[PDB]
């Protein structure tokens, strides 16, 4: 499960090899990386 | 940002009195003096935590990059 | 001269009021060093339970991870202490969190758009928009299922607003709530304010009957000084009621006829709580810590 | 550390002759009674008990032999060599109090033996000395024994002919 | 077992030869024990000098010093003031238990 997000339409997005860095719904070049369920720990202080 | 959990100086839990205080001023049409005294705040260290709070999370939540438009 | 049997004659307790949250009482004829020692242990030594380690799986909200962890640790939990034991941080994390030490709480929130028509209030407009402290759900890891089945773990103040969300966003964490004292961090302090004030004393020197008796009323809280006439002229009814405002010394009419002082042995404690324990019980627990703070030294070898 | 190597060598040695055991302790008692006027008047003077660590070690090396080689000094008649039955209880009552400043084991191992072997009585003094209540480098040079038994196994097989165990 | 051997510590550089003037060093303490223990040692009629001291606030060390007039050591005076600090916390605990019953 590959996930980015476009900064314009907020449509979640995967990006394979030999692709343009563009969104597929809109034609937007800036495209930001989402976060997944991954463990980070914090001392509640 | 959001209302602090505890008062800074005494340590009373104060985080449960922000949505209470806004409904005391909106619907009961109280002043800020009686609405703080109804909520059990009576030390001036602990009054100013609800009294003098900005609550800028409502302005930060307008910028949701996950939802369209 | 002092004796441990002369202290038992003169020491008295007058409990003024008591509640499930606060307790006002007195300590007559005790020392300022003993009464200060009881004050400190209630703030800094009586242990409580608070979230120490917070494990985020996802947090796509606005509030930062290290901020949202800090707000969970400041939540007062209604765990009764001595149902837990103490953690041991010299041995590693796979050995460290047994269920005799740790209470596990979790949080799983996802915000979605709500189909509603009307500016409109954001609780009639989204789903799970506001994250309250009662969404910390108690997970009975192991044998906690049967010993915490009479008293489940829940915050003492459930409407603590922990976070706010908008659709798309989520908070998925799991906290480990451990036992500790309030001299480590201010979250393990059991009390809102455990503090005393010393008993006020109002020493009238000359009689102030007449017109003097009417405005000398208004230099004090409205029940402190009493008046009838020149007969039954001017006296204190309740000096405990008096806040020490020194409002009578700013008038040259009365700046000679009264000496405001204190009763130096009568203490007036005001113990409160966060909600885990009762304030009469964090005083028994405090007077027994100072007892055990000296048994541990009497039963100790004097090294070197 | 050299006196510590002295008492452990005389005790834990199987081939040592009977005259060589006493001649060490003859010189070791010759050092302790020459000490009787030359430094025993300095106790209530100024300067703590760290001044006499050489005395607190040579006494302990002699008491290490009585814990392990009491039964060479004595005949059937009971005549102790150098009058140990006179010597110990005269040194124990000295102003230096050598039952408080020596090692806890070897001076108590001396206490459960000199009562039985009828030389000196000191269970009313070790009872007394611990009731009164720089140093860690001197505890540990007393606790160390050069000829404790061996963690090595193929070398102790040779040493079985040479080395005296606990009994 | 194992008695704890780093909590109380007599500093022999300040300790008398008789035993009557000593200075102790307690770890992980502050004004809480120190001011309460000094009140109780000072009520002994044989105590000449008593006061506590926190050397630096960044480490949790408590020096207390007892000097007696003779006929009682500073360790016998420390342990009377540790006894009467226990027996004083048992009078406060009993008077406060009765008044909760007396409500």
């Amino acid at each position: 499960t590959l996930k980015y997000i476009c900064a314009e339409c907020s449509s979640k997005l995967s990006l394979s090899r030999t692709d343009a860095v563009r969104c597929k719904d809109c034609g937007h070049r800036i495209l930001l990386k989402a976060r997944t369920k991954r463990l980070v720990q914090f001392e509640a202080r | 940002m959001i209302v602090p959990v505890r008062c800074f100086s005494c340590g009373k839990v104060v985080g449960d009195k922000w949505e209470s205080y806004l409904n005391l001023l909106q619907e009961d049409e109280l002043d800020e003096g009686t609405a703080l005294s109804r909520l059990g705040l009576k030390r001036y260290c602990c009054r100013r935590m609800i009294l003098t709070h900005v609550d800028l999370i409502e302005k930060f939540l307008r910028y949701n990059p996950l939802e369209k438009r | 001269e002092w004796n441990v049997e002369k202290f038992k004659k003169d020491f008295e307790v007058n409990i003024s009021s008591l509640d499930a949250r606060e307790a006002n009482f007195d300590l007559i004829n005790i020392d300022t060093s003993i009464a200060n020692a009881f004050r400190r242990i209630m703030i800094s030594e009586v242990p409580s339970v608070a979230a120490e380690y917070v494990y985020f799986f996802n947090n796509t909200s606005v509030i930062q991870d290290e901020v949202l962890a800090h707000r969970i640790g400041l939540v007062p939990l209604k765990v009764d202490p001595d149902m837990l034991t103490w953690v041991d941080s010299n041995l590693p994390d796979d050995e460290k969190f047994t269920d005799e030490n740790t209470i596990v709480l979790s949080l799983n929130v996802k915000c979605t758009r709500n189909p509603d028509a009307p500016s409109t209030d954001p609780k009639e407009l989204y789903n799970n928009a506001h994250v309250y402290a009662r969404d910390l759900k108690f997970e009975p890891q192991g044998r906690q299922s049967t010993t915490f089945a009479d008293c489940p773990v829940v915050p003492a103040d459930p409407d603590i607003l922990l976070a706010k969300l908008r659709p798309g966003q989520e908070i998925s964490l799991k906290a480990h709530c451990i036992l500790g004292i309030g001299g480590d961090h201010a979250k393990f302090s059991p009390v809102s304010t455990a503090s005393y004030r010393l008993l006020p004393q109002i020493n009238i020197l000359q009689p102030i009957k007449g017109e003097s008796a009417r405005r000398f009323q208004k230099c004090f809280p409205p029940g402190v000084i009493g008046i009838d006439e020149g007969s039954d002229e001017a006296y204190v009814k309740d000096a405990r009621k008096d806040t020490v405002s020194r409002e009578v010394l700013r008038y040259e009419e009365f700046a000679d006829k009264v000496k405001l002082g204190r009763v130096r042995n009568h203490f007036i404690f005001n113990v409160e709580s966060a909600g885990a324990m009762t304030p009469e019980e964090i005083f028994f627990k405090s007077v027994r810590i100072l007892k055990n703070k000296a048994e541990y030294l009497k039963n100790c070898p004097i090294t070197q | 550390k050299s006196l510590q190597y002295l008492g452990s060598y005389i005790a834990r040695a199987k081939k040592l002759s009977r005259t060589q055991i006493i001649f060490v302790a003859s010189y070791l008692t010759s050092w302790l009674n020459r000490y009787v006027i030359e430094r025993e008047e300095e106790v209530d003077q100024r300067g703590g008990m760290e001044r006499f660590k050489h005395f607190y070690a040579a006494f302990q090396a002699l008491c290490y032999i009585f814990c392990f080689r009491h039964n060479i000094f004595r005949d059937t008649d009971g005549n102790w060599e150098c009058e140990l039955d006179k010597f110990f209880q005269r040194m124990v009552i000295s102003k230096f109090n050598p039952l408080k400043f020596c090692n806890e084991n070897v001076m108590l191992m001396f206490a459960r033996i000199a009562q039985q072997e009828s030389v000196a009585y000191c269970f009313s003094i070790i009872e007394n000395n611990n009731n009164e209540r720089t140093r860690q480098q001197f505890i540990d040079l007393q606790s160390y024994f050069p000829y404790d038994p061996l963690f090595l196994k193929n070398y102790k097989i040779l040493m079985k002919e040479y080395y005296i165990e606990w009994s | 077992e194992e008695p704890d051997r780093e909590k109380i510590k007599l500093l022999t550089q300040a300790t008398s030869e008789d035993g009557t003037s000593a200075s102790f060093q307690i770890v992980e303490e502050d004004h809480t024990l120190g001011n309460a223990l000094r009140y109780v040692i000072m009520k002994n009629p044989d105590v000449e000098f008593c006061g506590y001291s926190i050397p630096h606030p960044s480490e949790n060390l408590l020096n207390i010093r007892i000097q007696t007039y003779g006929e009682t050591t500073a360790v016998d005076a420390l342990q009377k003031g540790l006894k009467d600090l226990m027996d004083l916390c048992d009078v406060v605990e009993s008077k406060f238990t009765e008044k909760i019953k007396s409500m």
